[PDB]
């Protein structure tokens, strides 16, 4: 089972976070909204860190490691949550103990978000995604992140390149039984900067109305670019 | 600054 | 090599069409706005056409056609105007006789968009995108472009790996000193599909606007 | 309707 590059890609798993939601109060949306905020400025911290352990990713200038985080942050967030809800039906693993289903979508707002999430899930669950194409999706998400301000471009090709490499290795090696896996991963990417987009927007509006209160990380992404 | 501040971090 | 879908797709490849702006009517952006949606809107009639002159196409319901249709129309706009584009620098092709050049984008209030589409431009131009790949790449475009209304998945699906098979062949065959290009062009629809909403947006707000008229079939997958 | 048409109309080109 072992590519180099993938290994490293898997020292942040298995991951497991908690909101800890409080039931002392009834859930509103505004609560909902809060929570989410809060599991995502904490998965940015890990997120963060495992990008460090990116090989070539802390070679780059520290300009372009945020460059290329500030575009595919909320692909990184949005991929995490979809692993997490593949063995899930028609609900969303956004923390261990939060789990949304169709109800709290709609108290919190977020039908139409966590349909297309759901879409994204329906579409790896059929290609039984594994762990190991997970974490490689999210680096060569990050890697392809088409951010506009990389100081040194042909730096983060070869990144996007080695990766896209580890891919091939792992579904050459892994699933012989299908020689366009790699091309079909590849190919579900669109989706999730779709995705990705909609949260990004919606959530950088639900800044502006400025009734939940958000952490420093979250909102230094969510304000960049 | 505190992504940049996350990423000068260490280990 | 010869592979029998990539030439399909390059016969189906259809006629250029023009703008035809007035040239009586004097250079505002709602004249800027509405040649392009009259473009567009004709432009839309081409592609219906050539859609269904893509192998296995038409073998899905029509259902489903429409479906794909609606999801991918703009990036299929887009990935026209990019190819057009690529002799050119920092202006799009809209038509033969409608380029934008920097200025001519900010006096029609298109240079985000118009920049993000130059990006795409400037990202095929530094592959050497060849009318083999582009063709076939416009095709997945359409058979990749998600559309949360499908009946017949495996069909849709059945699509998607015809023609990314026929990707991998070329590539294969025409460019084995890369053995990733087939993965490092499926890698640009991401930005494609961003670009395409991003202008689908934009020119939503536009018919909200109400101020640039906008013709039947144009409207119909701009609500959609 | 109008895109439904056109996919049952035949290409004139
Ligand atoms: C829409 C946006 C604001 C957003 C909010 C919150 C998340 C959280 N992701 N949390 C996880 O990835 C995870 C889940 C469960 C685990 O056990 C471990 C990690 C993502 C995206």
């Amino acid at each position: 089972p072992y590519n180099k590059i993938v290994s490293h890609l898997l020292v942040a798993e298995p991951e497991k976070i908690y909101a800890m939601p409080d039931p002392t109060v009834p859930d509103s949306d505004i609560k909902a909204l809060t929570t989410l905020c809060d599991l995502a400025d904490r998965e940015l911290v890990v997120i963060i860190g495992w990008a460090k352990h990116i090989p070539g990713f802390s070679t780059l200038s520290l300009a372009d490691q945020m460059s290329l985080l500030q575009s595919a942050w909320m692909e990184i967030l949005i991929l995490g949550v979809v692993y997490r809800s593949l063995s899930f039906e028609d609900e969303l693993v956004y923390a261990d103990d939060y789990i949304m289903d169709e109800d709290q979508s709609k108290l919190a707002g977020l039908l139409d978000l966590n349909n297309a999430i759901l879409q994204l899930v329906k579409k790896y669950k059929s290609m039984k995604l594994e762990k190991e194409e997970f974490v490689t999706l999210k680096a060569i998400a990050l890697a392809n992140s088409d951010s506009m301000h990389i100081e040194d471009v042909e730096a983060v090709q070869k990144l996007q390149d080695v990766l896209h490499e580890a891919l091939q290795d792992y579904e050459a090696g892994q699933h012989m039984e299908d020689p366009r896996r790699a091309g079909k991963m590849l190919m579900t990417l669109p989706l999730l900067r779709q995705t990705s987009t909609k949260a990004v927007q919606h959530f950088y509006n639900i800044k502006l109305e400025g009734k939940v209160p958000m952490h420093k990380l979250f909102l230094e992404m969510l304000e960049a670019k | 600054s505190l992504l940049l501040h996350l990423l000068k971090s260490q280990t």
